[PDB]
C-alpha cells in the first residue's frame, strides 16, 4: 500500500476537498465518451438477451444506461486526476527534501562522450 | 480491504480493547503500562518503518 | 515431408509439451475426494511450512 | 418513393462523415502540438506582416 | 492517421445497419473509397517519419503495409460473398465484423508508435482471425488449426510483454522515437541474451521460422478463402515489422545472435521448397512457398544492412500480393470439384482459357521473373547474403531453381494435360472471379514501374 | 443412422436462372450493380486515379533537392581545390579524445 | 498536389520536436518515479508507506490503582 | 427455505464479511469470520440432497480447521507483543500460522481440493456466493496484514495455484468444476502480486469478480452445468452462446478483452520489483487455462453440436426471470480495458 | 532446506568433488522425502509393505539423480579448470535426466528429461553468475 495512509487522509471520502484546485474534466472528454459508448453497449445488450429488437426497443432504457454511465465515469475520472496529481506532488516534495539523493548532475556533449564502435559487416 | 468506518465516524468499537494501556474499569493498570506507554508514544505518528527502526 | 515436418518437429514441441499437460492435469485431478488424504496432505503441507520456512 | 431511398440509403454518408470527423479530429490533434511553432533552430523566421503563425 | 481509422469503425455500424442484400455492395465501396484514402500515405519524406501525434506516426515501412491492408479487405470481401452465399443475414454481418475488426487492429498495429500499444494491438488480431478460422472453415481440422496458431503465437509473445515491460522500466520509454535516439549498445552478458531471445523468438513464431512453422500449414490450409488471404499476405507480415523495428535495442547482440536464425533460415528455405515439391495438397503447397519467402526475409532482417532491409519490404509486399492471389485461385477451383487434391482437376486451360492466364501470370510471379518487385526483393536480399559471406549465394541459387521447379509443377498440373473426364461441372468463369484476379495482379505491375515506394525507409 | 439429419444439398449454379450473371447475386439487379460498382470504383476509381497521385506525388522525399546541393558543392569544391568529399563528419576540434 | 492535400515541412518538423520533448520528459518522471519509490520504501520518511501505528491518544493518563503505573 | 430466512442469511454473510473488513481488533475479525461460516452453511445447504450435505460437511470442515489455527496465530502474536491491532505481525510463527489459515480459506494450493469439491457439490446460485464473497474477505484480511508476508511462503503457493487451476481444468468436463480451478488459478495471480501491490491485488480481485458473475449469470440462465448441456444453448438462444464466447476469451487473457489488464499491471508491477522468472512462468503457465477455455468456447459457440426433439417446444416458450446486472456484467468484463488508469482511482 | 542449499553453495564450484556429490545426494534425498510423503498421503498404499517400498523406490530416485548431478557437474568443471560455465552444470542436469531415464526403464522419458534437467541446470547456474532472483524482495 504506496498512498494508503498518507498524512491527513479521511477515511471513506472518494474526493476530499483539496481536490477541488484542479481542473474538472471536460464533459466531452473522451474517456466520458467511452464511458457512455460502455453504456449504449450495455443497454443493446440488454434488448438481445430480453429478445426485444436490439436497436429501437427500450429508448427510454438505454438512455439510462448512457446517463448512468456517464455520470459515473465523470466522477471516476475526477478521483482518478486527484490520485496521480497527489502522486506527483508527492514525488516533487520528496525530491527537493532530498538533494543529496537526487543530485543535479554536469551535462556532457557527445564531443566529450567516449562510445564504443561496433560495425555491421 | 480496511474501511474506517470507526474513524471516519468518531465511533468505538473495539479501539478500547486493542490496548491495555487504555482505559480500565476501576481504574486497573496493567503489568506493562508504562513500558506499553512509553513504546507507544515513541512509535506515534512516524509508520511502521520508522517506528521498528 | 515426412521425417521432419510431419513427424519430428511435430514430436518436439508440441506434442510433448500437450502430452506432458495431459499427463500433470490426469495426476492433479485423479482424486478420490477424500477428506481423509487430502487433510493428511494438509497436514505434510502445515510440518513443511512450519520447518522449511524461515 | 424518394423516402423509402433515404430510408434505404441513409447508411451511405456514415463513412464519408466519419472521413471528415477524422480530418477535423487531426486537426484538433495538430493544435495541441504547437510548443515549437516558429521555434526550431533551422525553420525559425520573422512572422510576415499579414500572418499571425507560420503553420496551422 | 484518424482520417482513415473512424471510417473502418464507421464500416461497422453501417454493416449493421444496411439492407440484407446491400451488405455486400456498401461494404466493398466504402472499403475501395478507404482504400483510395489510404494512399495518401506513400508520401513520405526522406529525413524523418510522419509524426500525426503522440500516438500514431508512419513511415516508409509502415505506409506501404497500411495500403496492402487496406486494399485487401475488399478483396477477402469479394472472394467471401463468393463462398457464404447460404448463410444467414446476421451470420454474413458477422463475418465482415471480424474482417472489418482485423483491418482496424491492423492498422494501429501498423501505426502504433509505442511498443506496448504495438503489442496490444499486434495481440489482439488474433480473436478475429481464430474466430474466423474455427467457426467459417469447412473441414474438421479447423479446431485443431485455431489451437495451434493461437497457441504457437501467444507462447512465442508473452515473454515479449515481459521484456517490454522490462525495457519500460529500465530506460523509462517505450516510444520508438526515444529507443531509437537513446539507445545504448547491448553486453554480452546473459541476461541481454535471454532479453534478445525474448523479443525475436516472438517474432519469429510470428513470422514464422522454420521449426515453429507448423502452426501455418495447419491454418492457411483449414482457414476460409478470407482467413486465408489475410493470413499469408499481411499477419505474416507483423513478424517482420516487429523484427525491424525492435532491432534498434538489439544491438551489438544481433552480430553473435543471429547465427542460429540464419541457419535455421537458410536451410528452412531450402527444406520446405523441397517440400513443395512433393504435396498431394494445393494450398499446402501455397503456404509452403509462404514458408520459403519469409525465410529469405528473416535472412534480411537478421544480416541487418541497408540493402538487406530495402530487399525485405519489397519481398513483403510482394509476397502479400501474390500469395493472396494463388490462395484465390486455388479457391476458384476447389469451388467448382470440393477438393483440394492437386490431381484431381487436370485440363483446367481447355476448360477455363482466362484463369489459365491467371495462373500463369500469378506463377510467373511468384518465381522471381524480371522486373516484377518479388524478384527486385530477392535480389537485393541475395546481394546482401553475399556481402555478409560467399556461400549464402549457393543456398540461395538453389533456393531460386527449386522455387521455379514447384511454381512450374503446380501450373503443369493444374492446367495443363488432359481434363479429367468424370468432372462434368467446370462451370465458365465468373466475372467476379476474374475482377478478383485482374485486382489483385495489376498492382503488382505498377509497383514494378514505380519501385522506391515499396524500398521501405532506407532508400 | 445415428441422427435425423438432413441430407448434403446439391450445388447451386448462378448460370441457370440467370444466363447472363455476373456471380455476384441470385438477384439479377443486384448482381449487375454490385459488379458495376466494384468494376468502377476499384478499377476506374483506385486504379487509374490512385497510380496517377502516386506518380505525380510531389518530391518530399528531396532526390531532385540532394542532386541541385550535390551539384553545388562539387561546383564549389573543385573551383577552390578543395577534396570533392570531406574526410571526416564532424570537426575534430569539436571533438575532445580521452588522454 | 502538394497545396490541396500537404503541408510543408516546418509543421511536421516542429509537430516532432513537441512530441520528442512530451515523450522524453514522461521518460525521466517515470524514472524520477521510481528512485523516489524506492527510497521512500526503504525509510519510511515520505508520505508513501505510511503503515498505521497504534495511537497515543487511547492511552489512559489518570492515576491508577498503584503508584508505579 | 423460506424467502425471508434466506435473506436473512445471506444478509449474516455479508455482514460477517463486513465486520471482518472494518474491524481494527483481531477478535472481532475473527468473529466476522466465525459468522461469515455459520450463516454461509445453510446457504450451501438451501437445496437438500446428498451432494449439497457432503460439500457443506466439507467446507464447514474445511473453514473451522482455518479458523482454528487463524486464533492459534492471533493468540501467539498477542503473547510476545501485547497487541490486539491488526498491523505488521510481531512472530514469524504466528504469521506463517496466520498465513497458512487464510491460504486454506482462500483454496490456495496446496488447500485447493475442497473447491472443486464444494462447487460441484452446491448449485450455481451458492457457486457464484461462494466463489465472490469469500475470495472477498480473507484477501481484505491479507492486504492488511501484507507487509509481513513471506515472500518466499506467498510466492510459492501462489504458483503453486497457477500450475494446479490450470492442470486440473484442463482435465475437467463439468462446467462448476471448470469454473473453480479457473478460481482457484485466478487466487494465486491476485496472491502472486499481493506481496508487492496491493492496489494490483483489488484490481485483479475486481476483474476477477466480474468475470466470474458474468459466467455464472450466463450458466444460471441458459440452465447448463455441464458441456453437453451447454452444447443445446445455441439451438435456443444464440445471443448467450455468443457472450458467453467472448466472456470466456475475456478470462483468458487475450488482449484486448478485460482480462488483460490485471495480469499486464500485475507483470509489470513484479517487474519494477526485479522479479522476472515468476511473472515469465506465470505468464507462460496461463496457457493451460485459456486452453480449456477454449475447449469450452469450441463445444458452445463456434460450433453446432446435435441437439433434440423437445427443444422445439423450448422454442415455444420464453424466458421468464431477468437477471440483474447482467449485461453490464458483460460489458464491465469484457470493453474496460481503454480504461485502466483508474486503478489510481482505485488506489 | 536452507541449511542444505547453503552447504552445496559454501562447498566451492570446481574443488571437493566428492563433498559436491554428498551434499546434491542430501538435497535431492529431501526432496524424494518431500515427494514420497506427499504421494502417500494423497494416494494410500495397500500395505505398509507396500508404502515403504514406494517411499524407498522414490527416495533413491531423487537421491540418485542429486548424486549423478553433483558428480558429473564437478568432475566436468574440474577436468575442463572452467569454473562458472553453464555448461558443466547442463551436462549434470543432462545426466540426472539419464539417471530419471534409467530409473523409469524409457528412453522417451531420459530423453525428454536429460533436455530438460540440462536447460534447467544451465539456467540455474547463468542465475548465480548473473544474480538472477525468483522470490525477490520487495522494493520499489
Ligand atoms: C456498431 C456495430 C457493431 C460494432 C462492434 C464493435 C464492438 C462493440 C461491442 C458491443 C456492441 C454492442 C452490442 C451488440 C449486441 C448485438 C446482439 C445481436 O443480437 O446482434 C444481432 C443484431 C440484429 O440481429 P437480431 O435481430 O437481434 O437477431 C439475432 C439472432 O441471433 C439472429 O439469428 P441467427 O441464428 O442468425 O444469429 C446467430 C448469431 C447471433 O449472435 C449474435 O448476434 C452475437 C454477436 C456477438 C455478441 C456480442 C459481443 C459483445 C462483446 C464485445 C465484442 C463485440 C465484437 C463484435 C460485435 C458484434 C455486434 C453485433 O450467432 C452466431 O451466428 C454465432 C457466431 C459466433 C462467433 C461470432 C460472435 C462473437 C463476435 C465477437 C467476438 C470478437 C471480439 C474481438 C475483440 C474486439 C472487440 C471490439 O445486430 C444488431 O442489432 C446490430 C447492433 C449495432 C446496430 C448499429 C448501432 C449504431 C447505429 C448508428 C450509429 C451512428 C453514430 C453516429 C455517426 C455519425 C453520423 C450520424
Ligand atoms: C501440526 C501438528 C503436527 C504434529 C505435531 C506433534 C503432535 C502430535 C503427536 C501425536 C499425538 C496423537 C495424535 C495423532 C493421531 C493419529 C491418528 O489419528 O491417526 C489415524 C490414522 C488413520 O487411522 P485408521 O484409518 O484407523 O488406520 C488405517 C490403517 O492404517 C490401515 O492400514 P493399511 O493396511 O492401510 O496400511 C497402514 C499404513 C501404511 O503406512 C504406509 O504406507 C506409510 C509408510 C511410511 C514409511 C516411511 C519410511 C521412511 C521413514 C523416514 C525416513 C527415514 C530415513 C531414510 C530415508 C527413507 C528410506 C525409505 O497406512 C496406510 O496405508 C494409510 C496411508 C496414509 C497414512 C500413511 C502414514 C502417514 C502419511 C504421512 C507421512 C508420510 C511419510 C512418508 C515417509 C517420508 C518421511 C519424511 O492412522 C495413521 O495414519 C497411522 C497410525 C497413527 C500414527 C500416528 C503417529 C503420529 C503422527 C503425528
Ligand atoms: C529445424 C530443425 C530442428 C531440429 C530437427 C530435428 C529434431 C530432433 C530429431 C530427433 C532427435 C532426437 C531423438 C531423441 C532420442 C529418441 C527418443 C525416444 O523416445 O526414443 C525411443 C527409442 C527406443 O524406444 P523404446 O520403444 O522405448 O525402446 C525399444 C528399442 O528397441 C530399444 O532399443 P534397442 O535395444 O533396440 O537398441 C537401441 C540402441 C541402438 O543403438 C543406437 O541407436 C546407437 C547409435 C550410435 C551411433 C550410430 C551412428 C554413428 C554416426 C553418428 C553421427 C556422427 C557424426 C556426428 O540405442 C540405445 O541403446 C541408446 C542408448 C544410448 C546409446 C548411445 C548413443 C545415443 O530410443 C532409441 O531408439 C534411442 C536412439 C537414440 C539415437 C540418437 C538420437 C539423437 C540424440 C540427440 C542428438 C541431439
Ligand atoms: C522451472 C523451470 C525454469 C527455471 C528458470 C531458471 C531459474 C534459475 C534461478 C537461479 C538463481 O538465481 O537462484 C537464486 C540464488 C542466487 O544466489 P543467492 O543470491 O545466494 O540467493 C539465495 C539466498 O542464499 C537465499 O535466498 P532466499 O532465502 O530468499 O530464497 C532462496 C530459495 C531457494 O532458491 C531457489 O529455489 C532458486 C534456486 C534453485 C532453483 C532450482 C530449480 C529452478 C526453479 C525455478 C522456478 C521456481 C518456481 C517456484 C515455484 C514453487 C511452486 C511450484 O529458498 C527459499 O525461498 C526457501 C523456502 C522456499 C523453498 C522452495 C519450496 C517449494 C519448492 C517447490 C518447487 C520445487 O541461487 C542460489 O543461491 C543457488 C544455490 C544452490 C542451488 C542448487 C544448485
Ligand atoms: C446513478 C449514477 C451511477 C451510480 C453507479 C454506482 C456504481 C458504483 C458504486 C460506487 C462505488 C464507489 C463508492 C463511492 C463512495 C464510497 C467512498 C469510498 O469508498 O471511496 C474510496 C475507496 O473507493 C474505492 O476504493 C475506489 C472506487 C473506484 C473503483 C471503481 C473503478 C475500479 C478501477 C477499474 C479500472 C477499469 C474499469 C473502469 C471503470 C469502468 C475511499 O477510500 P478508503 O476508504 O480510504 O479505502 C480504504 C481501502 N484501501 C485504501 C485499500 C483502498
Ligand atoms: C525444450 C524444447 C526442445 C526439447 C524438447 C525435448 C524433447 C526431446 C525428445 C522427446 C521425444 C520423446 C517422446 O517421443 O516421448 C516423450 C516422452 C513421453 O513419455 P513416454 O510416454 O514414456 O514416451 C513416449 C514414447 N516416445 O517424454 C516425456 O515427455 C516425459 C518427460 C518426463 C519428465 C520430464 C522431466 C522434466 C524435468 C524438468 C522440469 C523443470
Ligand atoms: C437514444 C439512445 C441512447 C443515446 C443517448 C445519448 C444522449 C446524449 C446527449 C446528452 C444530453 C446533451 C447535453 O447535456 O449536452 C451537454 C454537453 C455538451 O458538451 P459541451 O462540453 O457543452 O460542448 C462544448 C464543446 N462542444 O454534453 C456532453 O458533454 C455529453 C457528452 C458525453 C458523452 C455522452 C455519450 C456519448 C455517446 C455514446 C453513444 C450513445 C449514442 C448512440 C446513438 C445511436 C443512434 C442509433
Ligand atoms: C531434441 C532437441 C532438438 C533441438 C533442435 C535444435 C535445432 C538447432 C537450432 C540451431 C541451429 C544452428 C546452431 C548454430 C549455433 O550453434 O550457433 C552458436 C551461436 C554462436 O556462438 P559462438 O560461435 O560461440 O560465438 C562466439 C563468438 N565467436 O550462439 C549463439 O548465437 C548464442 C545462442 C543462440 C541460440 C539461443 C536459443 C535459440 C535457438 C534457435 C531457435 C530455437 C527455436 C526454433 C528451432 C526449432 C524448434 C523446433
Amino acid at each position: 500500500t504506496m498512498m494508503s495512509g498518507r498524512p491527513g487522509r479521511v477515511p471513506l471520502q472518494f474526493l476530499p476537498n483539496e481536490a477541488r484546485s484542479l481542473p474538472p474534466p471536460k464533459l466531452t472528454d473522451p474517456r466520458l465518451v467511452y464511458m457512455g459508448f460502455l453504456g449504449y453497449c450495455s443497454g443493446l445488450i440488454d434488448n438481445a438477451i430480453r429478445r426485444r429488437p436490439v436497436v429501437s426497443a427500450g429508448l427510454h432504457r438505454q438512455l439510462l444506461y448512457v446517463t448512468s454511465f456517464v455520470f459515473f465515469g465523470y466522477y471516476l475520472l475526477k478521483r482518478q486526476d486527484y490520485m496521480y496529481a497527489l502522486r506527483d506532488h508527492d514525488m516533487f516534495a520528496y525530491v527537493k527534501s532530498h538533494p543529496e539523493d537526487f543530485p543535479e548532475k554536469d551535462k556532457k556533449t557527445y564531443g566529450e562522450i567516449l562510445e564504443e564502435f561496433h560495425p555491421v559487416r | 480491504p480496511f474501511f474506517d468506518v470507526q474513524k471516519r465516524l468518531g465511533l468505538d468499537l473495539d479501539r478500547w480493547m486493542t490496548i491495555q494501556s487504555a482505559e480500565q474499569p476501576h481504574k486497573i493498570p496493567g503489568r506493562c503500562h508504562a513500558f506499553e506507554k512509553e513504546w507507544i508514544e515513541c512509535a506515534h505518528g512516524i509508520g511502521g518503518i520508522r517506528a521498528e527502526k | 515431408s515426412s521425417l521432419l515436418d510431419l513427424i519430428w518437429l511435430e514430436t518436439i514441441l508440441p506434442k510433448t509439451t500437450s502430452f506432458i499437460q495431459m499427463k500433470m492435469s490426469i495426476m492433479v485431478s485423479n482424486q478420490k475426494g477424500l477428506i481423509k488424504l487430502y487433510f493428511l496432505s494438509f497436514l505434510i503441507t502445515i510440518m513443511i511450512s512450519m520447518t522449511l520456512f524461515n | 418513393n424518394v423516402l423509402q431511398i433515404v430510408r434505404d440509403h441513409w447508411v451511405h454518408i456514415l463513412v464519408p462523415v466519419g472521413f471528415v470527423f477524422g480530418c477535423y479530429l487531426d486537426r484538433r490533434s495538430d493544435e495541441k502540438l504547437t510548443a515549437f511553432r516558429n521555434k526550431s533552430l533551422l525553420f525559425k523566421r520573422e512572422l510576415r506582416p499579414n500572418e499571425e503563425v507560420t503553420w496551422k | 492517421m484518424l482520417k482513415i481509422i473512424i471510417p473502418t469503425t464507421m464500416l461497422l455500424p453501417m454493416t449493421w445497419m444496411s439492407k440484407h442484400n446491400m451488405i455486400w455492395i456498401n461494404a466493398t465501396v466504402h472499403s475501395l473509397l478507404i482504400s483510395l484514402i489510404s494512399l495518401s500515405l506513400l508520401n513520405q519524406l526522406g529525413e524523418n517519419s510522419l509524426n500525426f501525434s503522440l500516438t500514431f506516426f508512419s513511415d516508409s515501412l509502415s505506409a506501404p503495409l497500411l495500403v496492402l491492408t487496406t486494399w485487401l479487405l475488399p478483396l477477402m470481401l469479394m472472394a467471401s460473398q463468393s463462398h457464404l452465399s447460404k448463410e444467414t443475414t446476421t451470420r454474413k454481418k458477422l463475418y465482415i465484423t471480424m474482417l472489418i475488426l482485423l483491418q482496424l487492429f491492423l492498422i494501429m498495429t501498423f501505426t502504433a508508435t509505442e511498443l506496448i500499444l504495438f503489442y496490444i494491438l499486434f495481440e489482439a488480431t488474433l480473436v478475429p482471425t481464430l474466430i474466423i478460422i474455427t467457426r467459417w472453415g469447412n473441414q474438421t481440422e479447423r479446431l485443431n488449426a485455431g489451437l495451434y496458431f493461437l497457441f504457437y503465437t501467444l507462447a512465442g509473445s508473452l515473454p515479449l510483454l515481459v521484456a517490454l515491460v522490462y525495457i519500460q522500466n529500465t530506460t523509462g520509454s517505450l516510444n520508438f522515437l526515444i529507443i531509437h535516439y537513446w539507445s545504448h549498445p547491448l553486453s554480452n552478458s546473459w541476461s541481454n541474451i535471454f532479453m534478445w531471445l525474448a523479443c525475436i523468438m516472438a517474432f519469429m513464431v510470428k513470422m514464422p521460422l522454420y521449426g515453429l512453422h507448423l502452426w501455418l500449414p495447419k491454418a492457411h490450409v483449414e482457414a476460409p478463402i478470407a482467413g486465408s488471404m489475410v493470413l499469408a499476405a499481411v499477419l505474416l507480415k507483423l513478424g517482420g515489422y516487429g523484427m525491424m523495428r525492435i532491432t534498434t535495442i538489439l544491438n551489438p547482440l544481433t552480430n553473435y545472435m543471429a547465427y542460429p536464425f540464419l541457419m535455421l533460415s537458410m536451410w528452412g528455405m531450402i527444406m520446405t521448397s523441397s517440400i513443395c515439391l512433393r504435396q498431394t495438397d494445393l494450398k499446402s503447397l501455397i503456404a509452403y512457398s509462404s514458408v520459403s519467402h519469409m525465410a529469405l526475409v528473416i535472412v534480411a532482417i537478421m544480416i541487418q544492412t541497408p540493402w538487406s532491409f530495402m530487399g525485405a519490404t519489397a519481398l513483403m509486399i510482394a509476397h502479400g500480393l501474390t500469395s493472396s492471389m494463388l490462395f484465390c485461385l486455388a479457391n476458384t477451383n476447389y469451388e467448382r470439384v470440393h477438393s483440394r487434391t492437386m490431381i484431381l482437376a487436370r485440363g483446367l486451360q481447355t476448360l477455363l482459357p482466362l484463369m489459365a492466364t491467371w495462373w500463369l501470370v500469378a506463377s510467373l510471379t511468384n518465381l522471381a521473373l524480371p522486373p516484377s518487385i518479388n524478384l527486385i526483393g530477392e535480389l537485393f536480399i541475395i546481394t546482401a547474403s553475399f556481402s555478409w559471406s560467399n556461400i549464402t549465394i549457393i543456398l540461395m541459387g538453389m533456393n531460386m531453381m527449386i522455387t521455379a521447379l514447384y511454381s512450374l509443377y503446380m501450373l503443369i498440373t493444374t492446367q495443363r494435360g488432359k481434363y479429367t473426364h468424370h468432372i462434368n461441372n467446370i462451370k465458365p468463369s465468373f466475372t467476379r472471379e476474374n475482377a478478383l484476379m485482374a485486382l489483385h495482379i495489376l498492382p503488382l505491375l505498377l509497383l514494378t514501374l514505380n519501385p522506391k515506394m515499396i524500398l521501405g525507409p532506407l532508400y | 443412422i445415428r441422427l435425423q439429419e438432413d441430407p448434403d444439398p446439391e450445388d447451386e449454379n448462378l448460370y441457370e436462372k440467370n444466363p447472363d450473371s455476373h456471380g455476384y447475386d441470385k438477384d439479377p439487379i443486384v448482381d449487375l450493380w454490385n459488379m458495376r460498382v466494384v468494376f468502377f470504383f476499384g478499377f476506374s476509381i483506385v486504379l487509374v486515379l490512385g497510380s496517377t497521385f502516386v506518380a505525380y506525388l510531389p518530391d518530399y522525399r528531396m532526390q531532385e533537392w540532394a542532386r541541385r546541393e550535390a551539384e553545388r558543392l562539387v561546383k564549389y569544391r573543385e573551383a577552390n581545390g578543395l577534396p570533392l568529399m570531406e574526410s571526416n563528419c564532424f570537426d575534430p576540434n569539436k571533438i575532445q579524445l580521452p588522454e | 498536389i502538394a497545396r490541396t492535400f500537404y503541408d510543408g515541412p516546418e509543421k511536421n518538423y516542429e509537430k516532432t520536436m513537441a512530441i520528442l520533448q512530451i515523450e522524453a520528459e514522461k521518460a525521466e518522471l517515470r524514472l524520477k518515479e521510481l528512485e523516489v519509490r524506492r527510497l521512500m520504501r526503504a525509510r519510511g520518511d515520505g508520505p508513501w508507506y505510511q503503515y498505521p501505528t497504534i495511537d497515543k491518544a487511547l492511552i489512559d493518563h489518570s492515576p491508577k490503582t498503584t503508584p508505579d503505573n | 427455505m423460506n424467502p425471508i430466512i434466506y435473506t436473512t442469511l445471506i444478509m449474516t454473510v455479508m455482514s460477517g464479511t463486513m465486520l471482518v473488513m472494518i474491524s481494527s481488533h483481531w477478535l472481532l475479525i475473527w468473529i466476522g469470520f466465525e459468522m461469515n461460516l455459520l450463516a454461509m452453511i445453510p446457504v450451501l445447504m438451501k437445496n437438500f440432497n446428498p451432494r449439497a450435505t457432503e460439500a457443506a460437511t466439507k467446507y464447514f470442515l474445511t473453514q473451522a480447521t482455518a479458523s482454528m489455527m487463524l486464533m492459534m496465530a492471533i493468540i501467539i502474536n498477542l503473547l510476545y507483543s501485547g497487541q490486539w491491532t491488526i498491523t505488521k505481525m510481531f512472530n514469524p510463527v504466528a504469521m506463517t500460522m496466520m498465513t497458512m489459515a487464510l491460504a486454506m480459506k482462500l483454496g490456495l494450493s496446496p488447500f485447493h481440493f475442497w473447491v472443486p469439491e464444494v462447487t460441484q457439490g452446491i448449485s450455481l446460485q451458492a457457486g457464484l456466493l461462494l466463489l465472490t464473497w469469500q475470495k472477498l474477505a480473507p484477501l481484505s484480511v491479507l492486504c492488511q496484514i501484507s507487509q509481513s508476508i513471506n515472500p518466499n511462503l506467498m510466492l510459492t503457493m501462489a504458483m503453486l495455484s497457477i500450475l494446479i487451476g490450470g492442470w486440473g481444468g484442463l482435465n475437467q468436463t463439468q462446467l462448476r468444476k471448470i469454473m473453480a480451478y479457473s478460481s482457484i488459478a485466478h487466487m494465486g495471480w491476485m496472491t502472486a502480486v499481493l506481496p508487492y501491490n496491493t492496489t494490483m491485488t483489488i484490481l485483479n480481485l475486481l476483474i476477477y469478480i466480474t468475470m466470474t458473475l458474468a459466467m455464472f449469470m450466463l450458466l444460471i440462465h441458459s440452465s447448463a452445468t455441464t458441456t453437453l448441456s451447454l452444447s443445446h444453448t445455441w439451438n435456443k438462444m444464440p445471443v448467450i452462446t455468443s457472450l458467453m464466447m467472448v466472456t470466456l476469451l475475456s478470462m483468458g487473457g487475450l488482449p484486448p478483452l478485460s482480462g488483460f489488464m490485471p495480469k499486464w499491471m500485475i507483470i509489470q508491477e513484479m517487474t519494477k520489483n526485479e522479479s522476472i522468472i515468476m511473472p515469465t512462468l506465470m505468464a507462460m503457465t496461463a496457457l493451460l487455462n485459456l486452453y480449456f477455455y477454449m475447449r469450452l468456447a469450441y463445444s458452445s459457440s463456434l460450433t453446432m453440436f446435435p441437439s433434440t426433439n423437445n427443444m422445439k417446444m423450448k422454442w415455444q416458450f420464453e424466458h421468464t426471470k431477468q437477471m440483474k446486472l447482467l449485461p453490464t456484467m458483460i460489458v464491465l468484463s469484457t470493453l474496460v480495458l481503454p480504461m485502466t488508469p483508474a486503478l489510481s482511482s482505485l488506489n | 532446506a536452507k541449511t542444505l542449499l547453503h552447504k552445496y553453495s559454501d562447498i566451492p564450484e570446481g574443488t571437493e568433488c566428492h563433498r559436491k556429490a554428498y551434499a546434491s545426494t542430501s538435497i535431492g534425498g529431501a526432496t524424494g522425502l518431500i515427494v514420497s510423503a506427499y504421494s502417500i498421503a494423497l494416494k494410500p498404499p495397500a500395505s505398509f509393505l507396500e508404502g515403504v517400498a514406494r517411499t524407498g523406490r522414490y527416495t533413491f530416485t531423487s537421491a540418485a539423480i542429486g548424486a549423478i548431478f553433483g558428480l558429473t557437474s564437478c568432475i566436468s568443471a574440474q577436468v575442463r579448470e572452467k569454473p562458472d560455465d553453464p555448461l558443466n552444470y547442463f551436462i549434470g542436469g543432462c545426466a540426472g535426466g539419464l539417471t530419471l531415464g534409467a530409473r523409469t526403464r524409457s528412453y522417451g522419458i531420459g530423453a525428454a528429461a536429460c533436455a530438460y534437467m540440462g536447460l534447467t541446470a544451465a539456467l540455474v547456474k547463468m542465475g548465480q553468475l548473473e544474480g538472477w532472483q525468483v522470490f525477490a524482495e520487495p522494493k520499489v
